[PDB]
């Protein structure tokens, strides 16, 4: 926490990067050292650096230092796309492919690994979770190694390095992960290790992209005569159809005890599900018929520790998410009134609208209310910034409706209209080279060009 | 087409109509935060902490160091303790009965005396405070008219 004083110890490094590896405490430090200059990994890491941490974790086989090279590839945990390039290159040639242990499924799961000595060790999953449940030094190593390599590879894998994810998948199938997740007889950090491998690498892949709410553009044939509650998701309209059902029965579990946040064991799982759940309903899988119940679960698991911070904020983002679904779904309300019209009982109608099934809560939402004032008086700061942002806005939800609905620009006109759905379907190839040839990229940026008083519209 | 025309003429009217709810439902929220501990279930840990206006403080305090993260979560936490501290007034008939039936829903001289509570929160600290430390128009001002 000291830039200048980071930059100033940075200036002499290489004398660091030499002596490392000689049992000193200096890979660690140096790790440390270069854990938020984002300039400082660029300027640092290279190559010979990845290659000489491969070597001593090699060497060594001790978790200690795969979580220092794991620990390189996120910066600030925003991201290091030069750092991950360089870390999956060296992590994912088949000539460094010893150090990692082989996950495989027989008739449950097993866990195969080389030995310090050379050796090839294969010891079932679930014997192997009894074993280190019992307390061994060997259990307890190989459980510890794996831990670690499966957040590495997870790191390896964050945001979107595919160069790594395509190999990291077939490694570790979806289903394996899912049927690995749904155990509860290993020990909770290695379940909680792979429900974040499964989010950071079978989620977030290719297919899956993320969703804005609030669509402030809206096609006049679209709006229907008239919008029912499941007809905002009806008229919406994938795989991982177990992941949800794990998440859920998870989540609904976790609401039914006493002081939810209680155990660090299942805290730490906690933490994973409602971080698989936060990235699921921003990836849109769920609806908004299902989305009110998943809201209420998620406040009642609120209501009356960094863990629990992080987990308290990622369950106000989901309401975040819920809530500007509702308010979506007043405007779609608002515009099929509108259209339905083609007076004063459009303003009845508008009244009833934002005064209930449209309504995230159970006791007629004081329930948010509540929770929104017991974290108020929390501590972290992003907590209170969050529950201060909810509570003035739950409040003053109609002028937020009236702005919406005075930005809505219905797109009923002829053809001209139809270079809006022209623009879309250019713009999702456009995105879909963006994630991961030249010649349709270069045509779609010239078509954009061209197509950007008209100039407003 | 011109169906523009009448969508926009439909959307001025319903301004119009919502316009005597919507300060309606600030002082609803303003009155919410009046007396938080109403709220919150009697004789809970809750309402011996926030018994002394312990939501009060807090929110001053993150308005004091908040200035810097969101410029607009500032401004509106100082309009509404402003707002709250302004006295009350009918906020029409039509949305009198709205107002009255959302205070009970969400809740199951007299200036001078939430002016004294302010002050005992410590709200003279919090207006120099952003006086003097901040250039930006809306925060000094907004602290002047607080």
């Amino acid at each position: 926490d000291y830039r200048k004083n980071q930059e100033h110890i940075a200036k002499q490094f290489g004398m660091m990067q030499s002596q490392i590896g000689y049992d000193i405490l200096a890979e660690d430090t140096i790790t440390a050292l270069l854990h938020n200059n984002r300039k400082l990994l660029e300027k640092h890491i290279t190559k010979t650096e990845v290659e000489t941490f491969v070597s001593l974790v090699r060497k060594n086989r001790e978790p200690r230092f795969l979580d220092y090279l794991s620990d390189l590839c996120v910066s600030n945990h925003i991201a290091i796309p030069v750092t991950q390039e360089l870390i999956c290159k060296c992590v994912l040639d088949p000539k460094n492919s010893d150090i990692l242990i082989r996950t495989e499924l027989r008739p449950e799961v097993w866990l195969t690994w080389t030995d310090k000595n050379n050796e090839h060790h294969e010891k079932s999953v679930r014997q192997l979770a009894q074993e280190a449940r019992a307390g061994n030094a060997h259990d307890e190593n190989v459980l510890s190694y794996y831990r670690y390599q499966l957040k590495l590879f997870a790191r390896m894998c964050l945001d979107r390095q595919y160069l790594a994810i395509d190999e990291i998948s077939q490694q570790l199938g979806v289903d394996l992960i899912f049927l690995c997740m749904a155990d509860e007889m290993l020990p909770f950090d290695l379940r909680a290790s792979f429900c974040h491998l499964m989010l950071h690498v079978h989620v977030d892949r290719d297919p899956q992209e993320l969703v804005t709410p609030v669509k402030f553009a809206r096609l006049w044939t679209e709006i229907p005569t008239a919008i029912t509650i499941k007809d905002y998701d009806s008229n919406l309209n994938n795989k991982f159809a177990n992941t949800m059902e794990f998440v859920e029965d998870y989540l609904n579990n976790v609401v039914s005890e006493a002081v939810p946040f209680a155990n660090e064991e299942k805290n730490k799982l906690t933490f994973e599900v409602v971080s698989l759940a936060h990235n699921l309903i921003y990836f849109g899988f769920y609806s908004f018929s299902e989305l009110l119940r998943l809201t209420r679960t998620l406040l009642g698991i609120i209501d009356c520790d960094i863990v629990v911070m992080e987990t308290k904020l990622k369950i106000l983002e989901i309401l975040q998410f819920i809530l500007n679904v509702r308010l979506d779904y007043r405007i779609s309300y608002l515009l099929s009134v509108f259209k339905k019209e083609f007076l004063d009982r459009i303003g009845e109608q508008a009244e009833a609208m934002f005064g209930s099934m449209l309504e995230v809560d159970d006791e007629g939402g004081r329930m948010f209310l509540r929770v929104l004032i017991h974290l108020t008086m929390h501590d972290y700061a992003p907590l209170v910034s969050g529950a201060l942002q909810l509570l003035f806005k739950h409040f003053s939800q109609r002028q937020e409706a009236m702005h919406t609905f005075k930005q809505v620009q219905l797109l009923i006109s002829a053809q001209d209209v139809e270079n809006y759905k022209v623009i879309k379907s250019e713009l999702d190839r456009l995105r879909t080279m963006v994630e991961k040839n030249y010649q349709i990229v270069k045509g779609i940026l010239e078509r954009l060009n061209k197509m950007c008083q008209m100039r407003k519209k | 087409k011109n169906i523009i025309e009448k969508l926009q003429d439909i959307i001025t009217a319903l301004e119009e109509r919502l316009k005597p709810l919507v300060q309606a439902e600030l002082s609803v929220l303003v009155d919410v935060l009046h007396w938080p501990e109403l709220l919150f279930l009697e004789g809970s840990e809750a309402y011996q902490r926030c018994e002394s206006g312990g939501f009060l403080s807090k929110l001053i305090q993150h308005t004091k160091d908040l200035m810097e993260s969101e410029e607009k979560l500032c401004i509106k936490v100082l309009r509404t303790l402003q707002q709250m501290l302004l006295k009350k007034t009918k906020y029409g008939d039509r949305g009198n009965q709205l107002r009255k039936m959302l205070l009970q829903n969400y809740l199951q001289s007299a200036i001078a005396a939430t002016q004294c509570r302010l002050d005992k929160e410590g709200a003279t600290k919090l207006v120099c405070d952003l006086i003097t430390s901040t250039k930006n128009e809306k925060i000094f001002q907004e602290s002047i008219g607080l």
